[PDB]
């Protein structure tokens, strides 16, 4: 019966909600609602221990901006996330997620999350991609941002594969419960 | 509406709540319905629990001073909401609770209110919705 509050941030649309969803029910949101402000909850089983997550969903969207500042308050750990057919995404990391994060989260743990790793070899995408001298993000380059932010670590997931999505929440419950 | 009377002869005659825009609530704009009344608990930012009069009308917040009400003075936040700024959710954790957000562009606050049970949450949720 411990209880942990895990907060998701990255882009719109890099699949947060997705990614929280398909690991709170299984399920996979098909009629896409961009949020503004919503939580969830699932119980989780680590290295022997019971975890109560709470998950804190939030808005990509700037024009949200000022309704994130209410998710951050007594977060244990952060999800901050970019998408992997998008290296805007990934740009947008340094640049806005963790000067916010480390304002009203210091000392929190961060996991750098890259999510839809199944698009990485999908050519709608990555001839898109092409079409503006770029490519979907590469290990390397998820896990130079990660050691740049200093984050706890650094995992790569897809929602609609679901491969990685538990190893995530492992990740981010071992980060949540350290001291 | 008799039940809304009396409330109103019960408050506090100079009393009043500032809003993050600057501006005063105070019980003349209450002069000006209510929709539904009940007993809650609103947790603060450090895990204490203020009993409150919540009152749906805008939601107003009222404490206690005797046989008197105020308008409710809790960690410096307004204690009125208003409804077309209000975003109204469930607390995923905790079957009695509900989060309470005023949006304000003069600066969004946060109001985690817990009721007595989930079918009086689900009661304030229903109602709320509608306005
Ligand atoms: N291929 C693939 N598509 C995904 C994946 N995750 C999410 N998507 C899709 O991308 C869209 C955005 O996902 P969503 O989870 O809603 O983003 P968000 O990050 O919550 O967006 P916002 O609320 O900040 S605006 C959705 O329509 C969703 O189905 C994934 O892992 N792989
Ligand atoms: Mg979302």
């Amino acid at each position: 019966a411990i209880r942990k509050k895990l907060v998701i941030v990255g882009d719109g649309a890099c699949g947060k909600t997705c990614l929280l969803i398909v690991f709170s029910k299984d399920q996979f949101p098909e009629v896409y609602v961009p949020t503004v402000f919503e939580n969830y909850v699932a119980d989780i089983e680590v290295d022997g221990k019971q975890v109560e997550l709470a998950l804190w969903d939030t808005a990509g969207q700037e024009d949200y901006d000022r309704l994130r500042p209410l998710s951050y308050p007594d977060t244990d750990v952060i999800l901050m996330c970019f998408s992997i057919d998008s290296p805007d995404s990934l740009e947008n990391i340094p640049e806005k997620w963790t000067p916010e994060v480390k304002h009203f989260c210091p000392n929190v743990p961060i996991i750098l999350v890259g999510n839809k790793k199944d698009l990485r070899n999908d050519e709608h995408t990555r001839r898109e991609l092409a079409k503006m001298k770029q490519e979907p993000v590469k290990p390397e380059e998820g896990r130079d941002m990660a050691n740049r932010i200093g984050a706890f670590g650094y995992m790569e997931c897809s929602a609609k594969t679901k491969d990685g999505v538990r190893e995530v929440f492992e990740m981010a419950t071992r980060a949540a419960l350290q001291a | 509406n008799q039940k809304w009377l009396e409330i109103l002869n019960k408050i506090e005659n100079k009393t009043y709540t500032k809003l993050k825009n600057g501006h005063v609530f105070r019980k003349q704009a209450l002069m000006s319905t209510l929709l539904y009344d009940g007993l809650v608990y609103w947790k603060t930012a450090t895990g204490r629990f203020k009993d409150i009069l919540a009152l749906l009308l805008v939601l107003l917040f009222l404490q206690e001073k005797d046989q008197k009400y105020i308008f409710a003075a809790v960690d410096q936040k307004p204690s009125v909401i208003s409804l077309q700024k209000l975003i109204a959710r469930e607390v995923a954790n905790e079957e009695r609770g509900m989060f309470l957000i005023s949006a304000s562009s003069a600066g969004p606050e946060m109001y985690e209110i817990h009721t007595n049970s989930k079918e009086e949450r689900n009661n304030w949720m229903r109602r709320i919705q509608q306005a």
